[PDB]
């Protein structure tokens, strides 16, 4: 579709300004603005953005679904605290609608291990993020554990993530960074998340069926 | 600088919900922290970055922040929640505190005072001194009055009475001292401390013996 | 477990310099996002921030008081120092040492020290006279008795009172001091003990008036 | 007068961005004037860590001398110090790099474990800077540093951090889909700074022995 | 080691479809920055790029010949297939399989396969005739003798020639073929061997013309 | 789109330094790779991204790139360096090759050809065919003429001769064939292959019998 003053990243991640939209179910190309104000509200670097740009260029069937329900998928962690000033919505802190910033629950961030099998009969687009805190204080305050790791694994994807604690130049009042990754899950495959902190879990995924060709305008 | 504005006092009925506001221009995008200071103790962090609750803080403490107003919510207000609350942000390499808000819990039940009274010790008499200590504790509200008596005459010289302060059990304690000379102490038949609290009176009497 | 302690209740003459030392443990100041802060509270008066030092030896100050404040960290051992030049009576109050946690999360204080009382006066110190309060069973108590200690005529505040070197804590009630017309302070501390323990147990109240560097151990025993 | 840079920022000046002159170094200055967000700064894409703190430490300086802490020709005999060039840092049309950093590459089909150290004998605190390269693909990782699972560790009495590089395609910035992060530290006199890496390390060539002053900022 | 093998020399008729298959080992096509590329070289012209497939299954094509190219990764078997429809005589040449390494270094080919010879012609495939070249010593320097094999009248190129099923490579010289006036090819392969071995050691030249699916083993024995 | 330009050929003497230029607008800010293709072999990467040398490539290979011209530099040129050299880049997410440069190393020493002549095999004569084979090898430069003689008469038709090709030892090899009928081969007293190379003549002769 045509998405106004938002970019692909902010639209697929669900920036607060791009907003939860009904959207269409099929398109052949995508009309973007040369420079968009609302991309990634928390500072970071979208990995394989050009790859995802072309995969989403032409889609015949597009349906978003809550892969991990915010309410019951994370009992051992806090799913209702992950808001930031870098992602404001109408004078208050917010975050991406499709991602959940998981925080410790009290004085414990237990080992996380969640899985999802693709029973949608078509490849599902999953997106997540790893938060790199600005200081060691935020690492202890957010995820308790000092030495953490994130592991995202499927039959077509395997990578471990080691967060780095460092004070980046302040952008949107943030000195930490947050990268965003994504993978496609073939039908029948099982994506598995394993982390002890710094994981921005997915809330809404996207079951899709792509087409050949197309680009971006 | 950057202005944080709180109300001076907030009062709530017992078992109800209190809401202390912290005003600031576009404060919704700023990280607000709340600190509780009960009378006579050090401040403690009860809510950091707007909504988060540290360990050990009871569940009735919560917080919100949006627009131009931060807010500290204390559901099921208890007597032990009477304290001073301060909002604080770290802004432009400078701490910024709010003026603070004294929270009082209305409709608290009354408590009758226990009144202990000591005669002048023998050692203080040897020091050519003599003092009567009247100790008042475990009463609510804080308002009391103390009257001393020589035999039956009501004395008014050499009397120092504290202001009642909140002790740890959320009640008030106070003390009164009657300074006499040793000759005055041995001169009279007895001395009485008379505490009046909420229409009731307790009187205790010591005698030179 | 984090521990923050201040350095002794002080009496400072007007125009003199106060020096506070904060000793800490349970964490390292070199850790990223760790700071140490001095925050005071005068009588009445909202909380007032003074100075802060972070993990990289950077120093921030109450800009209204910048010319009088100096914060530094001891190169040896875990200690922080605050120096406040020519003190005024308005600078009287409790001075708290608190760790400030910094990050993109905001800049908050946890935990706080227990605080130290700084009194700015020209009156000079005076140790306290300590008299025992013979045990009694009349007012309050049941099978217990009430003995105490009278701490009289001292300046300035505070005095710390314990019983049996801290071995006795249950049933101890130290009352807030009274400011007498003489300008001095006086308080009383009592403890309820079983009436059968009188004679079979020694009871000693430990008064410590650090400003005068006077510490008294008064033995309280029944008057026979 | 104090300092002045002009077309470059502090980052491009301290690193040696080949578009700013590296040698117009006055021995002392009270404050610094520059264009903060500048065209010529960190030419290879990445983030400068603790950059705002470094600006203050460099705001007021009484003595400032640059010196080749690790000579390019002799400090790295088992690694290649002449192949570290990129199109993101161009000079006279060819590719170039920072004048004060060396991008080390494997020599042949081997990148042996690197371990270099320097003791501060200048009589003052020495400013040491180094980079960590994050390639875009595992093919670049094998072509530059041979080894697959590498690590960088920088240790001193006043600093300690271990660096694990992440291989990922970041969005194309200045014709580079990989990233390079820049770090710095101050070595007190007598202290020994240590570098221990099996790849991805951008070693320092020039350090800065200096004596700082109190206050000052940026204009 | 890294290995790339192309699939068989092919004779294609004009307007037919060429199908090449590259098999690889020593690396995984799914590793980041790994690609597989088809590059051909017509006789008398420079290398021209055909197609490319990367680790993200993205396919890149020679824009000039996009309508005819089709590259794909055959799942499971570590094989990339190139389909070129409407093959014409200008498409004749050696077709190479090359791994392309992609990164910020800039996309380069290493290693290359040894290449497969593709002939586009309407002519009929003809297997060779093999005749032994009995040993002579007129031109061999020592005791050595020169025996060989005449591979005559085959189409198209190439043929392979070994001796004793590959167990003899020293002294072997296989001369490049001659394009005869009949349009067919002929070549000879000779091997210098010791004279004492003659009569007591069997020498068998092994000819294999894959386009005609013909393989001839020829024993070259001395004249008696 | 992007247009790489090379010279058609470059010549150097033995031991001298060869330089092959790759032309392109603003090529200095682009990653240039150099590939070598020896006669009838698969190409090999000799220089990747401008100046880098893979393992096994001799150290006399180097590169440079600035402004509008990239260069492959071969010091101490050897006879085995004669090949075709191509430059290649990645522009607009496409592969772009150059026209290629043919490097000829001059001043190479001359070598006389060794000639071997085989008569028709008895097995071939039974197939009603007859082929004389004249194998010429190990000569430089690669320019030879071949003449066939029947007794002492010139042989016209039935002669197929190859163009010389580089050997592994950087010398040239050639082959010439004479097709006869079995009755022609038995009719003449002898047949001869004459190989002229650099003004020198080598003639070999075969005759029919058991
Ligand atoms: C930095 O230190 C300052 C003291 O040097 C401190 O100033 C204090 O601010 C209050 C206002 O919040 C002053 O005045 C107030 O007096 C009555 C006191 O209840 C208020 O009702 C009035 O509104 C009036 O504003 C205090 O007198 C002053 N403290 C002094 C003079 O000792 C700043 O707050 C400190 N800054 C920070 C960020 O903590
Ligand atoms: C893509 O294929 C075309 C052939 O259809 C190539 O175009 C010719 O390439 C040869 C080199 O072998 C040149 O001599 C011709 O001049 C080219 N003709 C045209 C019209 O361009 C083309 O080079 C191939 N692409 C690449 C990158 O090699
Ligand atoms: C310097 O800036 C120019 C543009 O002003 C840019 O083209 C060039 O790449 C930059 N070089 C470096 C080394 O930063």
């Amino acid at each position: 579709l045509h998405l106004g003053k938002c970019n692909i990243a902010g639209w697929i991640l669900g920036n607060p300004e791009c907003e939860s939209l009904s959207t269409a179910s099929s398109w052949s190309y995508i009309v973007e603005t040369p420079s968009s104000d609302n991309g990634t509200c928390y500072p970071g670097d979208f990995i394989d953005y050009e790859e995802l740009r072309e995969q989403l260029s032409s889609v015949s069937s597009f349906e978003r679904f809550e892969i991990f329900p915010k309410t019951s998928s994370w009992p051992n962690h806090d799913s209702n605290k992950g808001v930031t000033a870098a992602c404001p919505h109408a004078g208050a802190k917010s975050f991406y609608k499709n991602l959940i910033w998981l925080v410790k629950k009290g004085n414990s961030y237990p080992k996380l291990s969640k899985s999802y099998i693709n029973d949608k009969g078509k490849e599902v687009l999953v997106l997540w993020g790893i938060h790199h805190p600005s200081t060691s204080a935020d690492q202890q305050s957010l995820y308790q554990n000092a030495d953490t790791y994130v592991f995202v694994g499927s039959s077509r994807y395997s990578k471990k993530f080691k967060p780095e604690i460092a004070i980046r130049p302040k952008v949107r009042d943030q000195e930490g960074r947050m990268n965003y990754y994504w993978t496609l899950v073939e039908p029948g495959d099982k994506i598995t998340f394993e982390a002890t902190g710094n994981l921005v879990v997915p809330r809404y995924a996207f079951a899709m069926e792509r087409n050949a060709g197309s680009g971006i305008i | 600088s950057y202005e944080l504005t709180q109300p001076l006092s907030v009062s709530v009925a017992l078992g109800q919900t209190a809401r202390i506001t912290c005003g600031g221009n576009n404060i919704g995008i700023k990280n607000v922290h709340w600190y509780q200071q009960r009378p006579g103790q050090a401040p403690v962090l009860v809510i950091y970055t707007d909504i988060n609750r540290p360990s050990g803080i009871p569940e009735r403490f919560s917080g919100s922040n949006s627009g131009n107003t931060a807010t500290l919510i204390i559901s099921k207000a208890q007597a032990g929640d009477e304290a001073d609350y301060f909002c604080q942000v770290w802004d432009s390499n400078t701490v910024v505190f709010g003026g603070g808000t004294k929270l009082t819990v209305l409709s608290q039940p009354k408590a009758a005072p226990s009144v202990t009274l000591f005669p002048p010790s023998s050692e203080e008499l040897q020091a050519n001194k003599a003092t009567l200590v009247c100790l008042i504790s475990d009463f609510y509200p804080g308002a009391v009055t103390v009257a001393w008596k020589a035999d039956s005459s009501p004395v008014k010289a050499g009397v120092e009475t504290t202001t009642p302060s909140k002790q740890s059990n959320n009640k008030y304690a106070a003390s009164s001292y009657l300074s006499l000379t040793p000759e005055q102490w041995k001169s009279h038949k007895s001395y009485s401390c008379q505490v009046t609290h909420e229409g009731s009176t307790v009187e205790k009497t010591v005698a030179p013996t | 477990q984090v521990t923050l302690r201040e350095s002794g209740p002080a009496l400072v003459k007007p125009t003199q310099t106060l020096t506070l030392t904060c000793t800490f443990s349970g964490f390292s100041l070199s850790t990223s996002g760790m700071c140490l802060t001095w925050i005071r509270r005068p009588p009445g008066k909202a909380l007032e921030w003074l100075a802060l030092i972070d993990w990289d030896d950077n120093k921030y100050y109450n800009t209204s008081l910048r010319t009088r404040l100096t914060i530094s960290k001891d190169t040896s051992k875990n200690q922080v120092v605050l120096k406040v030049t020519d003190m005024d009576p308005v600078d009287t109050g409790t001075y708290y040492c608190a760790r400030m946690l910094y990050g993109d999360l905001g800049g908050r204080f946890d935990p706080w020290g227990q605080g130290t009382l700084v009194t700015v006066s020209s009156a000079s110190t005076k140790g306290p006279s300590v008299f025992p309060l013979a045990p009694s069973s009349k007012s309050t108590s049941g099978g217990t008795a009430a003995l105490g200690c009278l701490v009289k005529d001292y300046f300035p505040e505070p005095v710390t009172v314990s019983w049996n070197s801290g071995a006795l804590t249950s049933g101890v009630h130290t009352f807030p001091a009274v400011l007498q017309s003489s300008g001095l302070y006086s308080l009383s501390s009592v403890v309820t003990v079983p009436s059968s323990s009188l004679g079979t147990q020694t009871y000693i109240c430990n008064v410590n008036h650090k400003p005068s560097n006077t510490k008294v151990d008064k033995k309280v025993e029944p008057k026979s």
